[PDB]
């Protein structure tokens, strides 16, 4: 009763944005429609409200939009293309990932960690978020790596999906073993 | 895993009129009907507490709660029952917010804090008293800060007056909506609280496998075991 | 009756309002003043009587005007109409003296009555000959109707009661 | 009612009032006058503009707008394409190409819903051209529309943007007449 | 004609985001006003066309008045909570657009559209918002705000007790619709040119009502008193001395003029000049001497103020009952009337008015019966409404209703076969 | 009962069933026999 009628009124790179804008038409279109008639194209967390999936997929359309005309990652439909995406484009120019001829990103979120002065340290939160970063494919430095953290990048809080693992300094007056327990890993899509 | 028999409980209220150890010395009739009112709820819960895994005894436990104070003084309101189980459902679509309290409240907690003031009549007023007595409420919405967050007795008695409602029982209640409102990893502890001012600190306690399997199950009625994956209660059979 | 009976309330089935608010010995001195005997008159001789709001009388046959002139004579009825200016100080004299006063052609009622007939033995009727005639619905609202105009049954009594009265004049 | 000479003068007093937006630009711009290439790009986009709202004026909206369809579906000169009706187009002085009408032309709170204030739009702009038109020859046009529609509005408006006009107001009735209008003027004017 | 749905929601849009900044609170629900006045505005002028009703005409002047009505409010309320905003967008809705309703069957597809529009424009909006009735008065607190029928009738009823050992001693039923009209007649009164048009059955309650509020806003009731011998030219006699009391006395005046006092259509045409504005021989001596008189306690500018003061200072009161036969052809006669005036639909009393004024006028008699019982087809008959299980009171009042409704319909009858009204 | 009533049929106002088909003595004994003590279930046992 109630609860359809409110959700309707809510209604080398270029290749990628091209399946994006494409498929999320379809769906557009699709569930458009699918809802008038009455009277998960893409992944996100198991347990998540009805509320939520609406108005985080509406959300996502409008990401969609924006691109059109021309990155919220954890937004896009298909983050692992895209990725594998900006390999070759970052490549078709320049050319293992790494963090700071290569992208930025927003949308993400340091769990378990909050990042001062250039590096990961402690905190009393469960996650922050980060308004951007630079990564860019290298082939050169992964060498000074035993003294870096190793931080997964997860499609979401899950943890069940891996899109890439990048190489962090920390705080190294913590143990590098009080690190590794504390688990700190990156959200590529955290919800409100 | 939850499928409770009319048998199971007329078994229960049989003991409530006989074998109520509480109630085997007085004779008098409208002194035994003290202990049968509240005994029903305690006698209950100890028979039902035995199928429930451990973060369902509260929950039983509360509505077990909620009927107990039902058409008594300290009855819980229904719009307050209500926010419990709805309030902020909705939030993701809150554009409302409440500027007078930008440098003591985050978005969301403002958001949070419509709902109450919309939802809950007894909150009608608390926009109005976080912002009169400001210092009260500091730590209680504030980050990083050792110390368990303290709703402020100036507002716990307050609102304890505005409403026709000075009870201990009720005032408790009303400390669980603000927690799920601004403290969810309080809900719990507060609950139990709760639940605990009705009956008693022991209600919610922690059970001799000997007499039950020996005088309180009748024959007719199995023994089930139904337990989380790798754990074999096998054993604890073949022991008795 | 049949919304009293099915609520449980109680009354008299062979109730006759005429009976029930008039004596037998009353209805029989309206009949003597050229009341006709159809239990439509004597039921409108009811309303003439215990009317609430004033009546407006439709009487095209005239059978009614005669009645009232007669059982009303005693208190000098006057019979008036919203015709020849006469009329306007009748209205005054009769509401003064307090007398009955019968007022012809209704059919152009001056609205300088409303507060009169919107409110002490005084008392006054309004008629009209017009049996085809058309009311607004305010004075509708402000008035007691009472509808002289002959049906067939109405004149099958009238006749009968008459025609007895002189064949078995004894019994009568 | 249709009636040749009505049509004709609505539409003859746009087309002149055309002519005179010539006439005014050069006066001012007389630094360096209109090229042969825009008196003619401009005048001939003027007649089919001044067709459409000299003779479409007393035409219903929908109406109007297949008229202007079928003006463009026609005309020779160049003319928008024909995924706009002609009606939502205007014709610049300057370029002398047509132009959309949407790229024509805030409040205070307590003049908020305040009678006098006209958000602009393109209805309301459109329309001070032609009643400019129609003013300027002082000619004496018809506002017909529903109640609300937008008339009292639309005149006290171009009015007002022409300060060089006094308005005067009056409202007839059944049984307004001659003398009415007539005594409304000894008072406001001198014999 | 009508500018479209686009165009609107741009010329309100811009009047509301500008109204919305003494709501910094709700900022974010402005665009979100515009297109529930502008869409509600436009389902009720699609689903009420003339055909149905001469009156049933609409414009963007609705649109105007709601943003007028909803920017006074605001400006009299120490902040609005999104639920504050929705009620006051319901209740402007309601009275600008379903007072004027002849059916029941239209008002419920009315205050079914409110409510449905007011979800799907404010989504996060508590639904207590709209519960119903819908009520606001300017008489129990400083500014305006929200009231409910028992703390109104109360109020209403205490100073009813004073308005009848002075003014009108009549005997009033406060029910339901009672209340929703002196408040609907007051909110009139409480504006410059003010004039309403009450319209329904006779002796339903327009001329006592129109005076208690008249009276409560310390207004003058006056009425011109026609006769079977009163001409053309017996009006404008009175007609001078009304506007008189009103511009140069400065005496706030309620001329309740009702439909039947048009003995003449000539009559209609007077009231419907002075019905807009505000307004010779000789006497355009003293209908200045006098603006002077007061003007004290250049000529052209003299006759202005006087104009001026009738029209903030007089209110009109027409009252019509849409069954008389000099009624619908009324309007295509003063075009200023239903064009001019706050029309207020009295109709009908309801089954459930009807209970109440038999109900009150029998409080005092004995109705009671412990012997009653009352039976199956009777406690159904409550249950659609009244004691838990009917009393004998009920029985009685209940079949006083009844009956007065065999009457409507046997009219029907009667003219379905006789042709007699 | 409605029906009856607006048929001119004539019925006891407040009829019980159960009583209307079953001795006092009956039913005394049903509960002596389990039976709960309930309206809805006196009814039932009339069925049965
Ligand atoms: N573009 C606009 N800007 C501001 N208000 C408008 C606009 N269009 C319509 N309106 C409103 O619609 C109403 C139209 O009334 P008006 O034109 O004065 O009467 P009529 O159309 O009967 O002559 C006005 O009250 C005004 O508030
Ligand atoms: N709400 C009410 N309760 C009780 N009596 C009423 C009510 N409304 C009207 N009446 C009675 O009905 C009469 C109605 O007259 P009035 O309202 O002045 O005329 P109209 O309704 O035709 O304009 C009054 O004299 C009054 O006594």
């Amino acid at each position: 009763s109630s609860s359809s009628e409110d959700k309707g009124k809510a209604k080398p790179l270029f290749r990628c944005f091209e399946r994006e804008i494409s498929t999320g038409g379809k769906l557009v279109k699709k569930i458009t429609n699918d809802l008038a008639n009455l009277l998960k194209w893409y992944s996100v967390p198991e347990t998540i409200s009805l509320s939520v999936w609406i108005s985080d997929f509406s959300k996502r359309m409008q990401q969609l939009s924006e691109i059109s005309e021309s990155v919220w990652l954890g937004g896009l439909l298909n983050p692992e293309a895209y990725i594998t995406a900006t390999r070759q484009s970052a490549s078709q120019l320049n050319g293992r990932l790494h963090a700071s001829a290569s992208f930025n990103v927003k949308g993400m979120a340091l769990e378990g960690a909050v990042w001062n002065n250039d590096q990961l340290t402690p905190t009393d939160i469960l996650s922050t978020p980060i308004s951007i970063a630079t990564l860019t494919w290298k082939d050169p430095i992964f060498n000074n790596s035993s003294s870096k953290l190793s931080v997964p990048v997860y499609l979401n809080e899950t943890r069940s999906e891996l899109l890439f693992s990048i190489d962090l300094p920390y705080d190294q007056s913590t143990s590098k073993q009080n690190w590794y327990q504390r688990s700190v890993s990156i959200s590529s899509w955290k919800s409100d | 895993l939850y499928q409770f028999s009319l048998r199971a409980f007329l078994d229960i209220f049989y003991n409530l009129l006989n074998n109520n150890p509480n109630l085997v010395d007085k004779k008098d009739p409208n002194e035994r009907l003290v202990y049968l009112s509240k005994d029903i709820f305690s006698m209950t819960f100890n028979r039902v507490t035995r199928t429930l895994l451990n973060d369902d005894k509260l929950t039983f436990a509360l509505q077990l709660t909620i009927i107990s104070v039902k058409g008594t003084s300290n009855e819980i309101e229904e719009s307050e029952w209500d926010f419990l189980l709805k309030g902020g459902d909705n939030l993701t679509s809150i554009k409302e917010t409440i500027p007078q309290l930008d440098s003591l409240l985050s978005t969301t907690q403002q958001k949070w804090l419509i709902c109450l003031r919309q939802q809950v009549p007894s909150f009608s007023k608390l926009v109005d008293h976080i912002q009169q007595n400001s210092s009260d409420w500091k730590q209680f919405f504030g980050k990083d800060q050792v110390g368990e967050p303290i709703i402020p007795e100036s507002w716990i008695v307050a609102q304890a007056q505005l409403s026709n409602q000075q009870s201990t029982i009720v005032s408790n209640f009303r400390k669980i909506l603000l927690m799920k409102a601004f403290h969810s990893d309080r809900v719990l502890q507060y609950s139990h609280s709760f639940v605990c001012s009705v009956f008693g600190e022991d209600f919610l306690n922690t059970l001799d496998m000997a007499n039950i399997v020996e005088k309180e199950v009748k024959s007719s009625s199995p023994l089930l075991l139904c337990s989380v994956p790798g754990y074999d209660a096998s054993s604890k059979v073949d022991d008795l | 009756m049949i919304r009293l009976d099915s609520v449980g309330i109680k009354f008299k089935s062979d109730l006759s309002v005429p009976s029930f608010l008039s004596k037998p010995e009353e209805r029989l001195n309206w009949h003597a003043n050229s009341l006709p005997s159809d239990e439509l008159c004597i039921e409108n001789a009811i309303m003439l009587k215990r009317f609430n709001r004033y009546p407006l009388v439709i009487d095209p046959s005239g059978q009614a005007m005669e009645f009232l002139m007669n059982q009303y004579a005693d208190k000098k009825i006057t019979k008036t109409s919203f015709l020849d200016s006469s009329f306007m100080k009748n209205l005054e004299s009769a509401l003064r003296f307090g007398c009955p006063l019968l007022v012809q052609d209704v059919e152009n009622i001056d609205p300088v009555l409303n507060p009169v007939l919107n409110k002490p033995s005084f008392m006054i009727f309004l008629f009209t000959r017009d049996p085809t005639a058309h009311f607004t619905p305010d004075l509708c609202s402000r008035v007691t109707f009472v509808n002289f105009t002959v049906t067939p049954s109405s004149l099958q009594s009238q006749c009968l009661h008459e025609a007895l009265k002189t064949e078995r004049p004894d019994t009568h | 009612d249709f009636t040749r000479l009505r049509v004709l003068n609505s539409f003859f007093s746009l087309m002149n009032r055309s002519i005179v937006n010539v006439i005014e630009y050069n006066q001012l711009h007389s630094d360096f006058p209109m090229s042969p290439e825009n008196q003619s790009n401009y005048i001939t986009n003027r007649l089919l503009y001044s067709l459409m709202w000299g003779l479409g004026g007393s035409m219903g909206l929908v109406e109007r707008e297949n008229f202007s369809k079928f003006i463009q579906t026609i005309a020779i000169t160049p003319v928008p394409a024909n995924t706009i009706p002609l009606l939502d187009y205007s014709v610049s002085i300057d370029d002398a190409n047509w132009s959309l009408w949407k790229n024509k032309v805030e409040v205070e709170t307590h003049k908020v819903a305040s009678p006098d204030v006209v958000i602009p739009t393109v209805d309301t702009t459109r329309h001070v051209d032609v009643l400019h038109a129609w003013l300027s020859e002082h000619r004496p046009l018809i506002l017909c529309g529903p109640p609300g529609s937008g008339k009292t509005m639309t005149l006290t408006s171009t009015l007002r943007a022409f300060p060089d006009f006094e308005v005067v107001s009056l409202n007839f009735s059944s049984a307004t007449t001659p003398e009415l209008l007539l005594k409304t003027f000894d008072h406001h004017c001198e014999y | 004609d009508f500018p479209s749905t686009s165009s609107l929601t741009q010329i309100y849009g811009t009047f509301n985001r500008a109204l919305m900044k003494l709501l910094p609170n709700l900022r974010s629900f402005a665009d979100n006003l515009t297109d529930a006045m502008v869409e509600f505005y436009s389902e009720s002028q699609k689903r009420f066309t003339p055909d149905i009703q001469a009156h049933y005409i609409y414009s963007p002047r609705e649109l105007s008045r709601w943003d007028r009505a909803l920017l006074e409010a605001i400006q009299t309320m120490d902040g609005c909570t999104l639920e504050g905003l929705v009620r006051l967008w319901a209740h402007e809705a309601l009275r600008l657009f379903q007072d004027r309703l002849v059916e029941t069957e239209e008002k419920e597809w009315t205050d079914k559209k409110i409510d449905e529009v007011a979800l799907k424009h404010f989504p996060s909006v508590n639904l207590d918002a709209l519960k119903r009735p819908i009520l606001y008065s300017n008489w129990l607190t400083k500014d305006y705000q929200p009231v409910n029928r028992s703390d109104l009738r109360e109020y209403v009823k205490a100073r009813l007790k004073v308005f009848y050992e002075e003014e009108l001693d009549v005997p009033l039923v406060l029910f339901n619709e009672v209340l929703d009209h002196i408040l609907r007649i007051d909110r009139v009164f409480r504006q410059p040119q003010g004039h309403a048009l009450l319209i329904g059955v006779s002796g339903g309650g327009k001329s006592v009502l129109s005076r208690f509020v008249a009276w409560m806003n310390g207004l003058s009731i006056y009425t011109i008193k026609v006769n079977n011998n009163y001409k053309s030219s017996d009006f404008d006699d009175d007609l001078r001395m009304l506007l008189k009391r009103a511009g140069c006395k400065e005496e706030k005046i309620c001329f309740i003029f009702d439909e039947s006092n048009v003995l003449e259509s000539s009559f209609l045409e007077r009231m419907n000049t002075l019905l807009a504005g505000g307004e010779e021989g000789e006497e355009f001596t003293a209908l200045m001497h006098a603006c002077k008189e007061t003007a004290q306690r250049s000529e052209e500018e003299l006759y202005k103020y006087f104009t001026s003061q009738v029209r903030r200072n007089l209110h009109v009161v027409f009252t019509m009952n849409p069954a008389s036969p000099d009624f619908h052809n009324r309007s295509a006669t003063s075009p200023a009337l239903f064009n001019r005036c706050v029309l207020d639909w009295f109709g009908e009393w309801s089954p459930e008015a009807l209970f109440q004024v038999g109900s009150e006028f029998t409080r005092n008699l004995d109705l009671e019966n412990p012997q009653y019982i009352a039976p199956p087809v009777f406690i159904q008959e409550a249950e659609i409404m009244m004691a838990i299980p009917p009393s004998h009171r009920d029985a009685v009042v209940s079949s006083l209703v009844y009956i007065h409704q065999t009457i409507g319909e046997a009219n029907i009858r009667l003219l379905k076969r006789q042709g007699r009204q």
